[PDB]
């Protein structure tokens, strides 16, 4: 049967400049005795980008990768170390075995950076003349530059707390702030949108004192 | 020279189609390095599809692409090529050619689906006394009721990088994704500024330039 790698931990978390250690254990040594070379390669995938190759053959670095990252083992058993980690480390990384078709892949190790509180900036952006004349309004409410990732919004219009009207989307977090950005969106239908005059969005979150409205009047 | 592979555009294509994705080498010998096929599904899981050897020819699958897939080439191209037919809904998925475990090309994104391909809507996200913080005001643009993923979106041709982010899509209830792209600015300079937002959405031929000004 295939070569099966078994990547740990599948996440995690640490703070800039601490010891970065993950684990590829193999179902099969990737040991070749006709080489003594061990036929394993590590890479980092970045949100949105293609793989990079960090080390090959288990221990060897590309060139252009920063020293800090260390692959080592051999046989069933294999490390990635980043000696320090960084914000721009952020990434998945992942083994691929090439001892033996068909190549085989583990499951990957995705790092999140940790840091300290961050208050998000809060904007609240009224719909488009473009859009009303279309028969919707979109209503958005951004908060930028936060940490940690939870927080609370919630839309009231005139007052009245909305539920069931909106959605919200996360960015992946920042290379060199390790912050996260998130929108609310309020959608209506014009006839509702115009229906009412106060719009609001209220985001609580550790970074604030007490929770922040933001508004602006149909 | 700097190794290059370049992968057609993302593609929407029904169930039951056929689909043809390429791979054009440059800054390296072609014939040096056999190509090989890796499928990343949305999950991010990965899976080798198998090779092709670019002096013969051959091509070699894996057992779980042996079927519906084909490898070839085009020699005086130095192009590789994935033919998938009768797609099925689960071939949705990046596409990537790699010179063996040395480099990734930049992959190809397929979706399989019934659905119609459907352009984005774009509005501006207007800078205003309520989207100032500080001393910062923020503006975006807002890129709604598009099909298939992914819609790329720059600001100023590339020119505006700085604080920008560019949001996941959500996928609404009609089964059409929405995001929004926003950035931050000085607030005393939003008179003298100019902000472009360039939408892109290659399956459907959109691209739209909008300028976000107050209001």
């Amino acid at each position: 049967l295939d070569i099966q790698l078994t990547q740990s931990p599948s996440s995690l978390a640490m703070s800039g400049g601490q010891k970065v250690t993950m684990r590829c254990k193999s179902s099969q040594s990737l040991l070749n005795s006709r080489n003594e070379r061990n036929y394993l390669a590590w890479y980092q995938q970045k949100p949105g980008q293609s793989p990079k190759l960090l080390v090959y053959f288990a221990s060897i670095r590309e060139s252009g990768v920063p020293d800090r990252f260390i692959g080592s083992g051999s046989g069933t058993d294999f490390t990635l170390t980043i000696s320090s980690v960084q914000a721009e480390d952020l990434a998945d990384y992942f083994c691929l075995q090439h001892y033996n078709t068909p190549w085989t892949f583990g499951g990957g190790t995705k790092l999140e950076i940790k840091r300290t509180v961050a208050a998000p900036s809060v904007f609240i952006f009224p719909p488009s003349d473009e859009q009303l004349k279309s028969g919707t309004a979109s209503v958005v409410c951004l908060l930028n530059n936060f940490y940690p990732r939870e927080a609370k919004v919630q839309w009231k219009v005139d007052n009245a707390l909305q539920s069931g009207n909106s959605q919200e989307s996360v960015t992946e977090q920042d290379s060199k702030d390790s912050t996260y950005s998130l929108s609310s969106t309020l959608t209506l239908s014009k006839a509702d949108y115009e229906k009412h005059k106060v719009y609001a969005c209220e985001v609580t979150h550790q970074g604030l004192s007490s929770p922040v409205t933001k508004s602006f009047n149909r | 020279l700097q190794i290059q592979l370049v992968q057609s555009g993302p593609e929407l294509k029904k169930p039951g189609e056929t689909v043809k994705i390429s791979c054009k080498a440059s800054g390296y010998t072609f014939t040096d390095y056999s190509v090989h096929w890796v499928k990343q599904v949305p999950g991010k899981g990965l899976k080798w599809m198998g090779w092709i050897n670019t002096e013969t020819g051959e091509p070699t699958y894996a057992d779980d692409f042996k079927g519906r897939f084909a490898f070839s080439l085009e020699s005086s191209a130095s192009t590789a090529y994935l033919e998938i037919h009768n797609l099925k809904n689960e071939d949705t998925a990046t596409y990537f050619c790699a010179l063996g475990w040395l480099h990734w090309g930049l992959g190809t994104t397929l979706t399989v689906s019934s659905a119609s391909t459907k352009g984005p809507s774009v509005f501006p996200l207007a800078p205003s006394s309520k989207s100032t913080s500080g001393g910062t005001a923020a503006l975006g643009c807002l890129v709604k009721d598009y099909f298939p993923e992914p819609v790329t979106v720059s600001w100023n041709s590339g020119a505006l990088t700085s604080g920008v982010h560019t949001f996941p899509a959500v996928l609404q209830s009609s089964g059409l994704y929405s995001l929004s792209s926003v950035v931050t600015v000085p607030s005393s300079s939003l008179g003298t500024q100019t902000y472009i937002c360039n939408v892109n959405h290659k399956p459907s031929n959109t691209k739209v330039d909008k300028r976000v000004e107050p209001k």
